[PDB]
């Protein structure tokens, strides 16, 4: 009859449809993933291929249901979501470009290999040598050579194809009612037609400036620190008044600092929290971790993982005769299916991801009921805050002593206390400028703010305004610096590690606050509390069905994202770096000091 | 007495195929002796919620006739199988009276009724343009007409097809799994009573 009640039908006909064809896919590419063999790409592509044209098919038939004449909140959210033209505005010609470009810049990224000029007869791929030498190497000019000659090829390779690819995502996005790709982007927070709890696009850019200006004084300081202690391992390279070398961050691109906490450390004679041992010596199987991660997740009173979780989950490496992919990926394949592809070893790491990717399971567990275009996280950044806090609340001493793995006579000093939360801001506070920054950058260059002939003499100007790093040798327009990256070379957006951080220390007091935890906010676990685990799973069980402001109502009690909850947990640090910076000089400065 | 002539339970719950939730089969058990103890004190059904009268006391009362109705949905839609309901099943499938008397058993049959590829041989009725009277079967295959305009038989735009397949697969949760389910229907009517449990010697 109504426009409305022909929408809930059409709705129903394809969440039927969809459920079916994504478990085919989601199957496919996890039959791919844990065997990598050439039928199984044959697979795994055609099932993709049916699935995308089944997904142009509905959102083709979605269309002819106009919006404006739907009052229901639901079937205008799923209606929206389906009715995205996506690339399929732009022509056929440009389309088939912009793929093209897509496919040969995730080969050149992929399959780049560079090397010393004069011993060419073997060289070194990205992944395995090249970040080792970044994470682990102290020479200056050998570092000096794997950056420059890694952004040299890549950059060259890559600069054209990324003039292309500005041209035709503006113009995919123009075509679809934006102003820019950048507007495309932060799309994903919009919140339109809910009183009180609407969102703007332009508002998003105006929060994470304003949460960023409370982030840079315990950046400064700690970017003084980081200074200080790179200047004593390298001696005369590094100002006392200018930024720090680029290639001497620990990693590639700068995105985290977490490769300096030998370098960094503030009391090396204290002994660290390393738990790998124990688990050696009492032989805790890749089993025996999931069942403690489990065990945690019914503590906090969420639910315990499905049998076929455990049936058919890969939770160790399965050989030499098969072949796998080594990242840990938690899937949720539909149909009550949730899976997690794990190669765990016996380490601190491999069980922290444990609990990560669990979180990343019990979210999607918590959200199955809702409908298949509903059935994600209310924006981009909850899906992986919600993994994050447990990765927060396991790797606290607390914890460990709680489950056996430390000793129950561990002294726990304010010294241990300082480097843990150093090493907790080398991995999360050094992300947060990097991706500000990267940001910013890709929405002026989409934006049409920066001319193409000024992008790099913006980028590092940005890059000394904002986080404080400073180019080695100038760099001309014919690099591709920021390409060099994964997410920015294959099409994906970067504010969800900024949201996604802001979030976590949010949702992080929100539980704390839920469990009674009366002291520091990093030595909080929200193990054995059932009204925590409430709090979290009446937002977990939304899903994409309610707004985001809404959903972090529901949590912490704001409807915007919130920058102190970050600042309260690195408070103890935050004091401590204002202590050892008296002599120093906080903050640095943009021209070419330490070397150009 | 002695007693022989034992009900055909066997030909019911051990079937080698169900049908189908949308033209769910129905058998009409008379004239034998219907041991009810046998059904209830096994440990293969999960479902054994009996709505009317008790489980105890079936060995004992005697029914004119029994109706026993099966048929395949998945676990998370077994909870629609009872009085006052509603959803896909309980609308448009398979509809139970408010004043029923007698018992739905359901059990898992992930091992019988699912395949790797899918096993797409159960159908249910996503559309209708009424709900069902109770006890109630349509094996219609009529394009539903969800909008105005007609749908001449052929789908398309607003007319879709009725019957939608689940495709279990043995890897799906158990909700999402192939559950059999037999409802026992018991009514007295006043013919002569021939449905009676065993009586003890
Ligand atoms: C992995 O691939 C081989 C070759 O296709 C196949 O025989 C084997 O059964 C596969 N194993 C699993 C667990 O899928
Ligand atoms: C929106 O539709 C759903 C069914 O898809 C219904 O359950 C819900 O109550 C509706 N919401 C409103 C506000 O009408
Ligand atoms: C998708 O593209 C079609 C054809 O250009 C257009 O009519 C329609 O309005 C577009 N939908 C949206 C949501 O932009
Ligand atoms: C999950 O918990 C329930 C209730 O405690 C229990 O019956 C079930 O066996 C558990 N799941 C597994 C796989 O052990
Ligand atoms: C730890 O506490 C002792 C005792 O008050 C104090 O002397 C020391 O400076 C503290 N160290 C840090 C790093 O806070
Ligand atoms: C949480 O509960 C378990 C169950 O008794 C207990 O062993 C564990 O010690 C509790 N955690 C804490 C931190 O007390
Ligand atoms: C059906 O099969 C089960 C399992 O083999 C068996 O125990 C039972 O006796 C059979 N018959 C009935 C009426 O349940």
């Amino acid at each position: 009859s109504t426009i409305e009640e022909q929408a809930k039908t059409f709705l129903d006909k394809f969440n039927h449809e969809a459920e079916d064809l994504f478990y085919q896919s989601s199957l496919a590419s996890w039959n791919y993933n844990t065997n990598i063999t050439e039928e199984n790409v044959q697979n795994m592509n055609n099932a993709g291929d049916k699935w995308s044209a089944f997904l142009k098919e509905q959102s083709t038939l979605a269309q002819m249901y106009p919006l404006q004449e739907i009052q229901n909140l639901t079937v205008k959210l799923q209606l929206q979501a389906l009715q995205q033209n996506g690339s399929s505005v732009l022509s056929e010609d440009k389309s088939k470009r912009l793929n093209t470009i897509l496919n040969t810049m995730s080969t050149i990224y992929s399959t780049g290999k560079v090397c010393n000029p004069d011993n060419p007869q073997e060289c070194l791929l990205l992944e395995p040598g090249l970040n080792e030498i970044m994470a682990n190497s102290l020479d200056y000019n050998e570092r000096l050579w794997a950056w420059e000659s890694w952004r040299s090829e890549v950059g060259k390779q890559l600069r054209p194809l990324y003039e292309e690819y500005v041209v035709l995502k503006n113009e995919m996005a123009r075509a679809n009612h934006y102003e820019d790709y950048g507007d495309y982007w932060r799309g994903d927070y919009e919140v339109n037609g809910v009183d009180g709890y609407d969102y703007s696009r332009g508002q998003l850019i105006e929060d994470v400036e304003h949460t960023f200006e409370e982030i840079k004084p315990l950046y400064e300081h700690l970017h003084a620190y980081v200074r200080a202690k790179l200047m004593n391992a390298y001696p005369s390279y590094i100002s006392p008044i200018g930024c720090l070398p680029a290639h001497l961050l620990g990693d590639m691109w700068g995105r985290f600092w977490t490769n300096l906490y030998s370098l960094t450390v503030p009391f090396g004679q204290k002994p660290n929290i390393d738990v790998t041992d124990a688990m050696v010596d009492q032989a805790w199987d890749a089993q025996r971790i999931f069942k403690e991660a489990e065990k945690f997740f019914v503590s906090v009173g969420l639910p315990n993982m499905t049998q076929g979780f455990w049936e058919n989950s890969m939770l160790t490496d399965p050989g030499n005769v098969q072949k796998a992919v080594c990242h840990p990926t938690a899937w949720d394949l539909g149909k009550g299916d949730f899976r997690i592809l794990m190669c765990t070893k016996v380490t601190m790491d491999d069980f922290l991801t444990a609990h990560h990717e669990m979180g990343h399971i019990q979210y999607d567990m918590a959200y199955a009921a809702q409908p298949f275009l509903l059935r994600n996280g209310a924006n981009e950044g909850f899906h992986e805050a919600v993994g994050e806090i447990m990765s927060l609340s396991a790797a606290t001493p607390k914890h460990l002593k709680s489950i056996g793995l430390l000793s129950p006579d561990f002294q726990e000093d304010n010294e241990t206390e300082i480097n843990f939360l150093l090493k907790q801001a080398l991995t999360i506070v050094g992300t947060l400028p990097f991706t500000y920054m990267l940001e910013k950058w890709r929405w002026m260059v989409f934006k049409g703010e920066i001319p193409k002939d000024q992008w790099m003499k913006k980028w590092w100007e940005m890059k000394r305004e904002i986080v404080g790093v400073v180019e080695p040798v100038p760099h001309d327009e014919t690099y591709c610096d920021p390409a060099s990256l994964f997410h920015v070379s294959n099409d994906y957006s970067f504010i969800r590690y900024y949201t996604r951080t802001l979030y976590q220390f949010q949702f992080q007091e929100a539980l704390c606050q839920a469990a009674k935890h009366e002291g520091p906010l990093h030595k909080c676990d929200i193990s054995n509390s059932t009204e925590a685990g409430q709090k979290l799973f009446n937002m977990l069980r939304l899903g994409k069905s309610e707004p985001w402001t809404l959903a972090l109502e529901n949590v912490v009690g704001a409807k915007n994202m919130n920058v102190r909850p970050l600042l309260n947990y690195f408070e103890p640090l935050f004091t401590w770096l204002k202590d050892q910076n008296k002599n120093s000089f906080v903050g640095w400065s943009t021209d070419w000091s330490p070397y150009a | 007495p002695n007693i022989t002539n034992l009900c055909p339970f066997g030909e019911v719950f051990n079937a080698t195929r169900f049908a189908s939730v949308y033209a769910w089969n129905r058998k009409r058990i008379s004239n034998c002796v219907a041991d009810y103890s046998v059904l209830y004190n096994s440990a293969s059904f999960s479902t054994f919620k009996c709505y009317g009268v008790s489980p105890t006391k079936l060995n004992d009362l005697c029914f004119t006739n029994v109706y026993a109705d099966s048929f395949v949905i998945r676990g998370d839609e077994v909870r629609q199988i009872a009085p006052g309901q509603t959803g896909t099943i309980a609308d448009y499938n398979y509809k139970l009276p408010d004043d029923f008397t007698g018992c739905v058993i359901a059990w898992n049959s992930n091992n019988l009724d699912s395949k790797v590829g899918g096993n797409y041989n159960y159908l249910y009725r996503l559309f209708r343009k009424s709900n069902l009277k109770p006890f109630e079967r349509d094996i219609s295959t009529e394009i539903y007409q969800a909008g105005s305009t007609p749908c001449n038989g052929v789908k398309g735009f607003n007319c879709y097809f009725p019957l939608q397949s689940y495709g279990f697969q043995p890897t799906y949760g158990v909700g999402y799994q192939p559950y059999r389910v037999v409802v026992l229907s018991f009514e007295l009517l006043h013919a002569p009573a021939t449905v009676c449990g065993p009586k003890k010697s």
